[PDB]
This record gives structure tokens, sequence and C-alpha cells, in this order.
């Protein structure tokens, strides 16, 4: 899996 | 020194967990001390989503202390979106509690594949005030000035693919989680920990290169044509889509990726982002290292560097703390 903000 | 120390509970070392609580009955929370977003959230019993069938459910009409709101939102991360409505109550990590104005999920649906198949409930953001929507003053950075714990910053030690557990201590800063120095980088800018580092493992040099310590993230972060040429060797598989390349781990060829400030230099080793791939002939392990393209050259620094170094957070410092994790 995760790529936690955009 | 007296503070808190959320202890995190790893799963295949790319994302861990933590025991979070809302509301007056104290309803429980598997959530995600994430550093790349700067919100909290949490499923509502109004979810209609099928990714939260399995899942805590919020229940506001079961606390007393739940303010209404209402706002809708939404919070765009790498994994997905989710979308739902603020409100607001009493929050619990630990032995501390606060009223935090958070938001309740209703739709996840755009989270999946992730979501669905995770374990954790929702997030709980540790970024900056500016990163967060809704300009909404960080868990720890209100504890602070509520006279609740020693310091404003909080602290990251994590496990590697299992071995021990690891922790989230707010407040001050624990030392028998690194050995020796502890060096700090200012910040570039007040929304992910970000610093300006020259990141680079073979001849592939960058300066000032954003490079943000991510909680939140399992995998390291650089862009496409920064990656493009890392095939320039490396014979590296690329596995059908998803997740990432997989690779033969007695290899010889891998750099040991190399941060450095001009302060000081941080440098990360193979061993960190390889393995398993053991059942599935324990001779190959997987590459871990995803191309990712945010804004600029945004380098994510997520677990893998994190599994090395014992990590500092601080509003107060503004800056991070960095240091040789003690696998002790």
């Amino acid at each position: 899996x995760v790529v936690x903000a955009x | 020194s007296e503070n808190d120390s959320i202890e995190l509970d790893d799963v295949a070392n790319l994302m861990f967990y933590g025991e979070g609580q809302i509301g007056t009955n104290k309803q429980p929370f598997m959530f995600i001390f994430d550093t790349g977003s700067a919100n909290l959230w949490v499923p509502s019993v109004n979810c209609d989503s099928i990714g939260c069938s399995t899942k805590h459910l919020y229940d506001a009409s079961a606390s007393k202390s739940y303010e209404k709101d209402g706002t809708k939102v939404e919070i765009s991360y790498g994994s997905g979106t989710v979308r739902g409505y603020f409100s607001k109550d009493v929050i619990s990590l630990g032995d501390l509690s606060l009223p935090y104005k958070f938001i309740e999920v209703t739709d996840a649906d755009d989270l999946e594949p992730i979501y669905s198949g995770s374990e954790f409930d929702g997030i709980l953001g540790l970024g900056w005030k500016d990163l967060s929507i809704g300009s909404i003053d960080p868990v720890v950075v209100e504890l602070k000035k509520q006279n609740k714990i020693d310091n404003a910053l909080f602290t990251f030690y994590l496990p590697v693919h299992d071995k021990h557990v690891g922790y989230l201590t707010i407040g001050g800063i624990e030392s028998d989680f690194y050995e020796g120095p502890l060096t700090y980088e200012k910040l570039n800018h007040d929304l992910y920990w970000q610093i300006d580092l020259d990141i680079h493992f073979g001849k592939y040099v960058m300066q000032k290169a954003n490079a943000v310590v991510d909680s939140g993230t399992s995998t390291i972060t650089a862009p496409t044509s920064f990656l493009n040429k890392f095939f320039r060797d490396m014979n590296v598989i690329k596995v059908p889509f998803l997740p990432l390349y997989v690779t033969t781990c007695d290899n010889d060829d891998l750099p040991t990726l190399e941060f450095h400030s001009r302060n000081n230099k941080y440098t990360l080793e193979p061993e960190f982002y390889m393995d398993p791939l053991s059942d599935i002939d324990p001779a190959l392990c997987m590459l871990y290292i995803l191309p990712v393209d945010i804004d600029d050259n945004t380098f994510i620094l997520g677990d893998p560097f994190m599994r090395k170094y014992f990590t500092v957070f601080d509003y107060e410092k503004e800056s991070v703390g960095f240091a040789v994790a003690k696998n002790l």
C-alpha cells in the first residue's frame, strides 16, 4: 503493498 | 520517559496495524498510523460498500460524545479513494483520549483491491496540518497543546517481516529504539515529513530530490524515468501486472541505496528490500521498489528505510529523527 495520500 | 507506545502489528512487513478507539463505548478500530496523510477516518455503519461488510464499522448513535457535522469529503491515497462525511468524537490512542474531527467513510469501493483484502479498518494520519483535507490540527499536535505529553512528537520503530513487534510512541524519544547517534534534517515543506536529499544508488545522482518518510507506504519510490534505466542492468523479472519486480536473491549487482544530505549520509542495503518468495523456491525474492509518480521527482522512503533506521517525528524540532533501528 500500500502506498498510503496524493 | 512517560509516553505511550502504540504497538503496530506487522503484516508481511509491508503494512502495520495499531489499535485505535472512538466514542464512549470505546468502539475498537484497527488503524494504520500513516504519515503520508493527515486525516483520520473509519467506515460508517452506513458504509453500504462491500469492502466494509468485513470490518468494524463506527456507530455514532452508540456514542454520547458524538458531535454532528455531515460535511462530505474525499481522500485520495495511492491505494485508492474513500468518501464519507465529517463527524466529531472522543478518539483514544492508548492512555490518551482527545476530541478530534474525523471522517466516517460511506464509500470505499475505490480503495479495492487493497481495502477489501486487508485488515486495517481505517486510517489515522500523522502528517502536517496543511496536508490534511479540512486543515485539521494533527492528533499529536493537539495532545501537546493540551499539555498531555512531554513533547509534540511521535516515534516509529518497526520489525522486519516478523521477528518482533513494532511501536508508535507518542510524546518523547524512547532511546531503547536505536543504537547510538540521531541526526535531524529540516523539512522543505510541512506536508509529508519531507527532506532535501540527493537520492541515488548506482550512477543515478539527483539533487535535493523530495524524500517523504512514510509509514503508510510499504515500498520505496522513484519516478518512471528514474527507473526505466533501472533495467539498464539488474536482470529483474517482471511478474505479471502487480505488485512489482521479483529477482534472484544471491544476485551481485544490486546497489546499496544511497541517501545523503550534506549534514549526513543514509545508506540502505539490498537485504532490506528482499525476500521471501521461499515456499515458491527459496532462491527467489521480491525487489520492492515501485515506480510512483507524484509531483516532480518525489521519492517515497517507506518501510524499507524505516526498516533499517528507527525514526523520530517532531513538529517542534520541525524535522525527522533518523538513526539505525536497533533489532533488539
